[PDB]
């Protein structure tokens, strides 16, 4: 919880408006709790023991996914160690024998019993994600979902702009018996029905949202309690494969999942080749937070890397025409009088050549192509190699290198300025310290006792645990508030030392 | 309750109220509303 | 003090004592901070390219075997890729030091059937290991100095 | 000194109103106040 409010506080001070900061807050709140009630799940202490099994099992994946992820990449970085001992030759222990040379002899049972092992460890940490993450980020899924159809009538008022593609796979969801399935609130539907019913249809909206008016007012009338057995028939007829189609198509979309479940088919494929267990050491950059934040500073700036790599394409191609054109007696690469290989004969065979091998060379094109002193064209080719040395070697080159250099300069800017506003205004209304500090170690006092957001958080848990008719006035006031979505009983540039400046003095 | 009954005008008209200040020949600062023609807001909003 | 009665044993040991400076004068001190105040940076960046550079030779040492012989005399080859230690060795030694990557140091690919698949390989070694991860690493010196 | 000048335009414009020039402290006073007024008092569209 501690890591995602430090990441909550980052995001908000870098991106983020003020206008929207407390609607921001108050998602994050709502995140937490259910991070929260999961956590609370996955704490330690036939079908009824295999079901207490099953549900004990999986409660220790989640609570050892992160073990399980650290296990895995030091499980790849053995079979690669071993990997390092492989050897070719054309006789076995003219196609080749691959083998390992090894005195001991046990590094290939060493080696099969660590694929195997880290096949294993690699199909548990999707399991731990699956029933770990994934809850969350279906919870995220759905909520979003219910605001925009309450509060903008997103598939009555409104439709999606035909590219959004979450908003067209979302209308998979409306008319399930269980859209709301994770997403606290399960009366979304009545409340949309009553709010949009009228102006669009009462019958228009039910069948949108998949309800059934005559029933739905039965269910107030009276209580029905059913009585499902464990039977698997029973289960299959629970099943609501609409819904289930809707949840694995925004798992699928998830990136975590999608990384984890590539991770998974390139272990498989190491079982079929074990060089494909390489691939598995690109997620020291996924799970060493130090290599993480190095690697940002060049995926920052990667469209501007991307674009640099573009346009030095076009210059060097510029300067392949004008080689092919005026300079081809100079790209001969052959020692041999007999048979030469000219180099730029051709535009293709040029561009290559000017691509490969000038591009590399420490001095441009120059170095590797024919010395052109005592040629008619002399001065023109020393023109030629040397504007090439400063345009592709030392400006684009430089080009890229101020590229990276400059995200490393930013991110550092970001990070300080998240530092500096945290510890000079006060989150929640905004007053900068100067002015709480007029009383000694004022700021401090008001941002730990006085507006603390951790005791924003605790009140909106208090307010949903406490019963209604149990608020006071001000628990009550703030609780029809939190049901309108209005955010106007959060202090913004006010505060109670400011509100009684003059009695408290 | 006059601004509550005229909710609806109001909201109608929003897009078309023009609202500015101006310092006038009293020396003070001084409210000025307008109208806003549809023509004039499309044309600003226009992505050039 | 030990390095001195070293020094005793071996005059040359008497060179540890010109490290001193680092630690005697301000203004080297002050540099050196450049260096040291990213030290993990560095030394993670260091980690980063010998993992990239593996890539590389896992590739070469299932693809290209045939480019890597640095012997002249036809009557014995000199294989450096007939191994993965080898060919780690000689691509993290060789390669890395070299001005345009790994492809300075092997067989010319013009001609052959992997002709594409090798100048591949090469450019995007330089770019990858030779132009943007020392960048990186001078990038972490110039902003420990900002 | 590009992207300074790049932060300098966005941090110049969410701090202070283009038009009378006083800060956004000033006006956070109120709730908002910064957005209702750059918004609806001293609109600069609503100049034009
Ligand atoms: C997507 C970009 C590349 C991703 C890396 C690997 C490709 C993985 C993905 C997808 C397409 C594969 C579909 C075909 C699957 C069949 C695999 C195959 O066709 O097997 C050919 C050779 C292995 O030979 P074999 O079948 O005879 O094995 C002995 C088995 N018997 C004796 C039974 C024949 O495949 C080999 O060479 C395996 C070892 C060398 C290949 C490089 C893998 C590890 C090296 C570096 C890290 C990965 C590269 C990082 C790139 C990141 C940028 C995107
Ligand atoms: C932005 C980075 C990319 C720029 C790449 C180039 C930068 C560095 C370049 C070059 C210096 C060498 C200039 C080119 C050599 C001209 C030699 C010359 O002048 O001999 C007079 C020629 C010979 O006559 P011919 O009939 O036998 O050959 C033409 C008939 N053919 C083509 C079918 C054989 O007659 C003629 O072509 C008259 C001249 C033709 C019109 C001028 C076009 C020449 C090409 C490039 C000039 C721009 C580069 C200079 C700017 C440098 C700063 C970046
Ligand atoms: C800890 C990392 C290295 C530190 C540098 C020196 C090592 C000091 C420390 C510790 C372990 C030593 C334990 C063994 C002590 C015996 C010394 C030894 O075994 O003596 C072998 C040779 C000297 O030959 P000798 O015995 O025949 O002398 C003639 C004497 N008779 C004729 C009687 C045989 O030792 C020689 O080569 C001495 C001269 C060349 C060695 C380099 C020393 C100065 C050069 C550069 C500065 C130091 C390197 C900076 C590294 C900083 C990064 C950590
Ligand atoms: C992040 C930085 C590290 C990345 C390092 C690499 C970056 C630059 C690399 C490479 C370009 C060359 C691609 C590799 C050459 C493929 C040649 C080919 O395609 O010939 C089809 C082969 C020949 O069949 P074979 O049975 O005789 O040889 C396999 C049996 N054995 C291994 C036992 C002999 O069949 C096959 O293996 C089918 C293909 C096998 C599966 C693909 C894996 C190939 C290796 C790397 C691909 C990723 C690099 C491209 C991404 C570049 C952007 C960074
Ligand atoms: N409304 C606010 N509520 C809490 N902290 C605030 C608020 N406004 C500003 N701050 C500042 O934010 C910083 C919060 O400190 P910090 O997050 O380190 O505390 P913590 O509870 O020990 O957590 P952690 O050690 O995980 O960071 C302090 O500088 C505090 O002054
Ligand atoms: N007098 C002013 N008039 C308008 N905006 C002002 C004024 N003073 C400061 N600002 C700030 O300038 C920014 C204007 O926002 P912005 O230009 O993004 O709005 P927009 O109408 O949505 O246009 P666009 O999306 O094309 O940028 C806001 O931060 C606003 O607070
Ligand atoms: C095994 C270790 C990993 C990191 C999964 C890997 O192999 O990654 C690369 C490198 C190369 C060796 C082989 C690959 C095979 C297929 C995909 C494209 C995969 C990237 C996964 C994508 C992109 C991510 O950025 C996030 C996401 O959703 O999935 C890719
Ligand atoms: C007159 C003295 C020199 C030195 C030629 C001059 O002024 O500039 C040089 C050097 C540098 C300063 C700038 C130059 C850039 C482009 C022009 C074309 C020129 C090359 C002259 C061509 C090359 C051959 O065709 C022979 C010939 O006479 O014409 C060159
Ligand atoms: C079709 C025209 C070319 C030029 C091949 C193309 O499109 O891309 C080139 C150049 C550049 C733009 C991007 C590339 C990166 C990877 C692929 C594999 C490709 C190599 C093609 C391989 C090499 C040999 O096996 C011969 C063959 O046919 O296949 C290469
Ligand atoms: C606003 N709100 C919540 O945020 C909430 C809730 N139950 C759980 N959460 C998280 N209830 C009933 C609620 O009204
Ligand atoms: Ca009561
Ligand atoms: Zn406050
Ligand atoms: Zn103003």
């Amino acid at each position: 919880v501690k890591e995602s409010k430090r990441q909550f506080i980052f995001d908000v001070v870098n991106e983020g408006g003020e206008s929207e900061k407390m609607e921001m807050f108050v998602s994050f709140c709502e995140d937490t709790i259910f991070e929260m009630q999961i956590a609370a799940q996955i704490s330690e202490p036939f079908w009824g023991e295999l079901e207490v099994q099953r549900v004990k099992f999986l409660n220790y994946l989640s609570r050892n996914f992160y073990t399980l992820r650290f296990l895995a990449l030091f499980l790849a970085f053995a079979i690669n160690f071993i990997l390092l001992f492989y050897k070719v030759s054309d006789s076995p222990p003219n196609m080749v024998y691959y083998f390992l040379e090894e005195s001991t002899g046990y590094m290939e049972p060493a080696l099969r019993c660590l694929s195997l092992l880290h096949t294993l460890v690699a199909f548990l940490c999707i399991i731990g994600y699956n029933c770990l993450k994934v809850p969350l980020v279906i919870f995220k899924r759905e909520k979003e979902l219910a605001r925009k159809l309450e509060f903008d009538g997103l598939y009555i008022t409104e439709q999606p702009e035909d590219d959004d593609v979450k908003g067209q796979w979302d209308r998979l969801v409306l008319n399930t018996p269980s859209f709301p399935s994770n997403y606290w609130d399960k009366f979304v539907k009545r409340k949309v029905l009553d709010k949009h019913g009228d102006i669009f249809g009462r019958e228009r909206i039910a069948e949108l949202l998949g309800m059934d008016l005559a029933s739905l007012e039965i269910t107030a009338h009276n209580e029905r309690k059913p009585d499902p057995p464990p039977g698997l028939l029973t289960w299959i007829m629970s099943i609501d494969v609409k819904y289930q189609i809707w949840k694995f198509g925004v798992i699928f979309t998830d990136n975590s999942f999608l990384y984890l479940g590539w991770y998974m088919v390139m272990s498989l494929l190491g079982h079929y080749n074990n060089f494909f267990f390489a691939a598995h050491l690109l997620d020291i950059a996924m799970g060493v937070k130090t290599l993480r934040t190095i690697l940002s500073s060049v995926t920052h700036n990667g469209k501007q890397l991307v674009m640099t790599v573009g346009l030095l394409a076009v210059v060097v191609y510029l300067y392949t025409v004008v080689a092919f054109n005026f300079f081809r007696k100079f790209y001969n690469k052959s020692e041999d009088e007999d048979e030469p290989d000219m180099k730029c004969d051709d535009m293709m065979t040029c561009y290559l050549f000017h691509m490969y091998v000038g591009v590399r060379a420490g001095g441009g094109i120059g170095d590797e192509i024919e010395d052109p002193a005592g040629d008619e064209y002399e001065l023109y080719r020393v023109v030629f190699d040397i504007t090439f040395f400063f345009f592709v070697i030392v400006i684009l080159l430089a080009i890229i290198q101020g590229l990276i250099i400059d995200a490393f300069g930013e991110l550092r800017d970001q990070q300080e300025q998240v530092k500096e506003d945290m510890e000079t205004k006060c989150f929640i209304c905004g007053i900068g310290s100067d002015y709480f500090d007029t009383t000694p170690h004022g700021f401090e006092t008001h941002t730990l006792e006085e507006h603390n957001l951790a005791n924003y958080m605790f009140f909106l848990m208090y307010l949903i645990n406490k019963d209604e008719t149990e608020h006071t006035g001000q628990e009550s006031y703030v609780w029809k508030m939190y049901q309108e979505r209005c955010w106007d009983f959060f202090p913004a540039g006010d505060c109670f030392r400011k509100q009684y400046e003059d009695q408290l003095s | 309750n006059f601004l509550e009954l005229a909710e609806s005008i109001l909201e109608y008209f929003r897009p078309y109220l023009g609202r500015i200040e101006i310092m006038g020949a009293s020396r003070r600062i001084e409210r000025i509303y307008f109208e806003i023609s549809e023509t004039n807001r499309a044309q600003w909003e226009m992505p050039q």
